[PDB]
């Protein structure tokens, strides 16, 4: 007659109530997804809104429970999920006119087309036209016109439904008894309860700009490499001493330098690491490929793929007659049924994504016997950070050459790796000024530090400053640059992909330690090595079980973030770089600019 | 010769396993050599007499217990380990004399619509001695406050519904269940292999 009694027997009927209606909904997603026809997504539709409602009921029904007379760590953390009020806490209307807007915002940037003036004909929208422009264009008109399109056309639409979409996103959380809706955000990242272990929601701050002070130096010394490449690709166009311009970086919006390789490689003579060439030549199976992935995961201790796996999954594009999204996702659907939705072609860079999507999988089949609420990551960025380790591992020339694509030769001379280790950057240090800058500039346009007057001014003094990049045009309050990215115009927070890259660092490390690698960190493979997998494994079963403070000690032996993972991985890198800025500006100005007046 | 006796094994339908079924046996010729390379049984074991001397003891009297359940719950279905089947539905006794028979049903008892056809009971006053069935519709309530009209918010309705699709994975799809059980008396009946 206990109220910890009572809370049992409510979670027992909400997960065994829940698992089948998620089960359903996950079923009817799919086969939209797969299958886009009008017919699927009004059952899809139909089955999330049931979902949705279920949902609702057993939150005023948990809501009644007092979590404050909970002794039990694991019930109230279930609780409280299910106690979220979420967005029940809007009026009606106002509700429905933030998803009207939410929708609308979605549709603009996934639908945008901008026109060539000079060829009103020549219309492209952002996939693949826009980005292969900003992929391979050696040309400055060229690119800057893309940059400028894009932003001006689109943009320019979202501005005033992102300024509805922050003021009401704030309403919600505060009424949610948040700051604002980064406050909400950064609620993921709190742990209240455990002693020895909390972590409150300021630290989050203090943890991020600490580690990305340390992470400074290192991009410095990168963007005065890249700076004097781009100097001799576009003669008379860029300082040695300022800013990066935005469209020169490789995508539209500077979020990865990957484009840049061609530009920037240290050694031409030094071939390139690319394996596409040889899987054509090899007998090739699509099959096969997904299934060299599941031969990995099981040589370090990890189960097969399932039978429903290999039966249900959509492994090659389905071709004209039946059009899918081909987005990469691994799909957990519930009652043990995974699924991976890529259209795979037989790519370097595929290889590595599926490895990735393979090892969410196996996230995913990890803490199956845990309850529902509880199928989750630790936080939002250890699948990501999981799937990405495996990947390297993979990327690794040793791995390579072991499953037979590559010559038997191994030339590996210092400059072979420091060309590998320069790609890596690009991609990897590139992105963090990026993210953070992103979620530094949402946060405070959350707090209500930024006035509607200079939401642009601050955004590019912000930009100049901390990553080095400087507009090629001027942008008044008009322009709406920051809802130009999909995951600020699709409501999708962003800071998991900094906490991600030092996350995935230091599982690296870790597990390459425990697999007792000697060399350079970047030339580790795990493969083979059932200690490193149950390691992996031992953090994987938890789910949300555990926080994910107390999670990452059992593996790394450390309670937080972590930088010098990455930083060791560079190391090499760091140094050449270094002598090889010696005659180079190191820093940035914040004054300087490509136009003037 | 006048039992097949497994009008009970292959069939077109069984129970749930809270409404478990009985049946007698006698008067047969229990010959379980052909059931050897038979569909893969997913589990046969015996507790109180050998599978190697199985034809050779001719015992007095037999029943058959036959009901279907979840994947991940079968291996429940044994003396202690109690659980969700083991308490609320259907327990073996600590002293078993028989033997246990499972096997999997890839799509007979599964439907891309649908199996919605297969009950069990989740919530229960106690947990079920040995050989005993309540299948009541009793609306549980723990909390102190007796509804007892309907659904309610600390009600409960007892009984759940299986969901079988042709999809799901192999910890619960449909497995089929037949227990057998040899009473020890001193009267004797008609079975022998
Ligand atoms: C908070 O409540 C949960 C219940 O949801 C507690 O977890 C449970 O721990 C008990 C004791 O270890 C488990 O019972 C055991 O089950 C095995 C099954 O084979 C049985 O053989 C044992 O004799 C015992 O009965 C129970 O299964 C387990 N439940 C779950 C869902 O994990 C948890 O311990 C509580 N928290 C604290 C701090 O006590
Ligand atoms: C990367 O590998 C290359 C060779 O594979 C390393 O280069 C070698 O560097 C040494 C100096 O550290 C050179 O030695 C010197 O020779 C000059 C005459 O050429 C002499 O005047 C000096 O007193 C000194 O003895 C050596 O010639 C050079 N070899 C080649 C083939 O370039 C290089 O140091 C490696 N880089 C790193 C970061 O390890
Ligand atoms: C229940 O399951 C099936 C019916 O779906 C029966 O199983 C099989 O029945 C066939 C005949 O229809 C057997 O073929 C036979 O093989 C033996 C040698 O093994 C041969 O001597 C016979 O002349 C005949 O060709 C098949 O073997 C048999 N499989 C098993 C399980 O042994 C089964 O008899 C049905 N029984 C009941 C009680 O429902
Ligand atoms: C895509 O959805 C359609 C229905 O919207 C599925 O239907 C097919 O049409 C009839 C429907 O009864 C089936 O008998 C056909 O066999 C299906 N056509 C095929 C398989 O070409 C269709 O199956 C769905 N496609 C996929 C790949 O799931
Ligand atoms: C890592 O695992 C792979 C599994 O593919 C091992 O590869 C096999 O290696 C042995 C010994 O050289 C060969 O006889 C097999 O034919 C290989 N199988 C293949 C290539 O599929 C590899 O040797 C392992 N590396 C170790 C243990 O260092």
């Amino acid at each position: 007659s206990t109220i910890e009694e009572q809370a049992k027997t409510f979670l027992d009927k909400f997960n065994h109530e829940a698992e089948d209606l998620f089960y359903q909904s996950s079923l009817a997603s799919w086969n939209y997804n797969t299958n886009i026809t009008e017919e699927n997504v009004q059952n899809m539709n139909n089955a999330g809104d049931k979902w949705s409602a279920f949902l609702k009921e057993q939150s005023t029904l948990a809501q009644m429970y007092p979590l404050q007379e909970i002794q039990n760590l694991t019930v109230k953390l279930q609780l409280q999920a299910l106690q979220q009020n979420g967005s029940s806490v809007l009026s009606e209307d106002k509700s429905k006119r933030l998803n009207t807007i939410l929708n609308t915002m979605s549709t603009i940037y996934s639908t945008g087309k901008v026109c060539n003036p000079d060829n009103p004909q020549e219309c492209l929208l952002l996939e693949p036209g826009l980005n292969e422009i900003m992929a391979n264009s050696l040309d400055y008109n060229e690119r800057l016109w893309a940059w400028e399109s894009w932003r001006s056309e689109v943009g320019k639409q979202l501005r005033p439904l992102y300024e509805e979409y922050v003021v009401l996103k704030n309403e919600m959380a505060r009424a949610n008894h948040y700051e604002d809706y980064g406050d909400y955000w950064r609620g993921d990242y709190e742990v209240n309860g455990v002693d020895g272990y909390d972590y409150s929601r300021g630290q989050l701050i203090e943890d991020v700009e600490h580690t990305f002070e340390e992470i400074k130096p290192l991009y410095e010394h990168l963007h005065a490499y890249v700076r004097a490449k781009l100097m001799n690709a576009y003669p008379s166009y860029i300082s040695p001493i300022g800013c990066l311009p935005a469209h020169l970086l490789g995508d539209m919006w500077g979020r990865f330098w990957t484009n840049l390789y061609s530009l920037t490689v240290p050694f031409g003579q030094k071939p390139n690491i690319d394996v596409t060439d040889a899987m054509v030549d090899q007998a090739w199976d699509a099959q096969r490929i997904f299934k060299e992935a599941e031969k990995f995961f099981v040589s370090v201790g990890l189960p097969n793929m399932t039978q429903g796996f290999w039966e249900n999954s959509m492994l090659t594009d389905p071709g004209n007659v039946q059009k899918a999204v081909c987005h990469p996702t691994a799909w957990d659907l519930g009652k043990g049924d995974f699924r991976i939705l890529m259209c795979t072609k037989v790519t370097m860079d595929d290889f590595l994504t599926a490895h990735h999507e393979m090892g969410h999988i196996q996230y995913d089949m990890a803490y199956a016997a845990q309850p529902f609420l509880l199928r989750n990551g630790a936080n939002e960025g250890f699948h990501e950070a999981v799937g990405e380790i495996m990947s390297l591992s993979a990327a690794t020339p040793k791995h390579l050459k072991s499953i037979g694509l590559l010559s038997p030769d191994f030339q590996e001379d210092n400059e072979t790796e420091i060309n590998f280790l320069l790609k890596q950057a690009l991609t990897i240090v590139g992105t963090l000024p990026f993210t953070y800058m992103l979620e530094k500039w949402r946060w405070m346009v959350f707090k209500g530090e930024i006035p509607k007057d200079q939401w642009m001014k601050k955004w590019w003094e912000m930009k100049r400053e901390i990553v080095g990049v400087v507009e090629p045009v001027p942008h008044d309050e008009t322009y709406c640059d920051p809802a130009s990215l999909f995951h600020v115009s699709n409501d999708y927070s962003f800071i998991r992909y900094y906490t991600r890259t030092l996350y995935q660092f230091q599982f690296q490390e870790a597990l390459c330690q425990a697999a007792k690698h000697e060399g350079p960190l970047h030339k580790c493979d795990i493969s083979n090595s059932t200690e490193a997998g149950q390691k992996l494994f031992n953090m994987l079963r938890l789910g949300k079980s555990e926080p994910w403070t107390l999670a990452l000690e059992n593996v790394v032996g450390a309670k937080n973030m972590n930088v010098r993972p990455l930083l060791n991985y560079f190391e090499p890198l760091f140094t050449w770089l270094k002598d090889q800025n010696k005659n180079s500006f190191v820093g940035w100005s914040t004054d300087w600019s490509p136009y003037a007046d | 010769n006048l039992c097949p006796f497994g009008e009970v094994f292959n069939a077109t339908t069984f129970a749930s396993v809270y409404a478990w079924n009985r049946k007698r046996i006698s008067n047969c010729v229990a010959d379980y050599s052909v059931l050897y390379n038979s569909t893969s049984f997913s589990t046969f074991k015996c507790y109180g007499v050998s599978p190697t001397k199985l034809n050779d003891l001719c015992f007095t009297n037999v029943y058959a217990d036959s009901f279907v359940i979840t994947g991940d719950e079968v291996r429940q279905i044994a003396p202690g380990q109690t659980g969700k089947i083991a308490d609320y539905n259907y327990k073996l006794p600590d002293d078993f004399t028989g033997c246990v028979i499972a096997w999997n049903s890839k799509h007979i008892d599964a439907k891309e619509g649908g199996n919605f056809n297969y009950l069990y009971r989740l919530f229960r006053k106690a947990n079920l001695k040995p050989f005993e069935r309540d299948i009541s519709t009793e609306i549980y309530q723990a909390g102190s406050k007796p509804c007892n009209g309907q659904t309610g918010l600390n009600c409960y309705y007892p009984l759940y519904r299986y969901g079988f699709y042709p999809t799901d994975g192999v910890g619960h799809q449909p497995y089929r269940v037949v227990v057998l059980s040899f009473e020890l008396l001193n009267a004797p009946a008609t079975v022998c292999g």
